[PDB]
């Protein structure tokens, strides 16, 4: 416990730099995972019980460090604003058909729930809690596609459906500070946990940010003149 | 012990989603650790003999998502580039995925070329030898697969596991 508070105080005495900060934080978490493993208190117990301790430590550490490391330079804030501005125009006119997804009552009610789960990301400081919002949103989408596969006679689209639904959900959610939220998770979620399904879900939203940020007429199946008209309509609010 | 990120790449209709479905469905009988999702699966395969846990990433094949691919194959232990043997253009698209991965993927990535829908005998347009020659020249291996009949499906994943470091 002593390690942690004196880690945090003297950590916060280093001059802030996102790369050194996250390098130092990830090494600290990684050393602590090794120590939990070796501590009389965690003998014989499962990886669930060990990850649980790791997660407690992450949240404790990251709650103190949050204001120092989250959205704390101009480059990050400028990209946050730029991405928000863009989604706030595009969400006014993008349709499901633009991304080849079917707006049935069933689909829509899940998309709306996925959107609501994603919108909670700004209620939390901890990388894990922020991430869970993304995983919960992706799980809702995952389960929609799973049930569609039992209910139907054509072969499941897989990622061909999964990604555009996520792109649509993210555009509709337009969570404030998405760019900085994603970088923060990438930097500060302990590396040993950003693997497997969680990494597949997380990379998917990362790739959605990239697509959304790069949206033009062609990428959303619109011709130039219509897209310009829509963006113009959106700009007038 | 051994976790291995494997990315599925190939154009629309080649068989990405079908291939991994066939793989995981047939492996059910082995009663190993597994995760079934719509676009991600994990599957532990006994290959003689240690644990390989495949973390299998399905990708959206539409050409508008192409520029996102690097985000997926980042850190990948392995890639299967799928094409439809009955479609010349799909094979051409597969060649570009290979070139791209050679240029931008981890040096250690194990690459496999899957000539899928090998079961469509009358319709085949790409030959084994033209696909095998291409595999030889670019340091990967080629295997004809059929998600439909299961032909070589287990065998492609097994063969990659054997080539892992
Ligand atoms: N005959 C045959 N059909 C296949 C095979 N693999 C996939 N298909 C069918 O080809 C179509 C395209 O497959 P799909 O998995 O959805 O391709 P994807 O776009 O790469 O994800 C689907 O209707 C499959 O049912 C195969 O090995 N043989
Ligand atoms: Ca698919």
């Amino acid at each position: 416990v002593k390690s942690i508070k004196s880690f945090i105080v003297s950590f916060s005495n280093n001059a802030p730099d996102p790369e050194k900060d996250c390098a130092m934080v990830q090494e600290f978490f990684s050393k602590m995972e090794a120590a939990f493993r070796a501590h009389p208190l965690w003998s014989g117990c499962s990886e669930e019980e060990l990850d649980s301790a790791g997660d407690g430590l992450e949240k404790y550490v990251m709650t103190k460090l949050f204001t120092r490391v989250f959205a704390s330079n101009t480059e990050e804030v400028i990209a946050d604003e730029k991405l928000f501005q863009k989604m706030s125009l595009v969400q006014q006119f993008i349709s499901p058909e633009n991304l080849d997804i079917q707006p049935t009552f069933q689909n829509e009610s899940s998309w709306l729930l996925a959107q609501k789960e994603l919108q909670k990301i700004n209620m939390y400081k901890a990388p894990r809690d922020k991430l869970v919002c993304i995983l919960n949103c992706c799980k809702v989408i995952n389960n929609l596609l799973l049930n569609a596969s039992i209910a139907s006679n054509e072969n499941a689209p897989g990622a061909d459906e999964f990604l555009p639904v996520l792109i649509y959900v993210t555009i509709k959610a337009n969570p404030p500070q998405l760019h900085s939220n994603l970088l923060y998770i990438q930097r500060y979620r302990r590396e040993s946990k950003l693997v497997g399904e969680a990494a597949y879900f997380f990379t998917n939203i990362l790739s959605a940010e990239s697509f959304i940020s790069n949206i033009d007429a062609k990428s959303i199946s619109l011709d130039e003149a219509e897209f310009e008209k829509n963006m113009e309509s959106a700009r007038a609010r | 012990s051994i976790n291995a990120k494997l990315v599925l790449l190939g154009d629309v209709g080649a068989g990405k989603s079908s291939l991994v479905l066939r793989f995981v469905k047939d492996q059910f009988v082995e009663f190993q650790e597994s995760t079934i999702g719509a676009a991600f699966f994990s599957q532990t395969l006994a290959v003689n003999d240690a644990t390989v846990k495949f973390e299998i990433w399905d990708t959206a094949g539409q050409e508008r998502y192409h520029s996102l691919a690097p985000m997926y194959y980042r850190g990948a232990a392995a890639a299967i580039i799928v094409f439809d043997v009955t479609n010349q253009a799909s094979f051409e698209r597969a060649k570009k995925w290979v070139q791209e991965l050679q240029a931008q993927g981890n040096p250690n990535m194990v690459m496999a070329l899957a000539g899928n829908k090998s079961d469509l005998l009358d319709a085949r347009k790409v030959t084994a030898e033209d696909a095998q020659t291409y595999a030889q020249e670019n340091g990967l291996f080629f295997m004809e697969t059929s998600a439909k009949t299961a032909t070589n499906v287990k065998e492609i994943f097994y063969e990659i596991a054997r080539r892992l470091p």
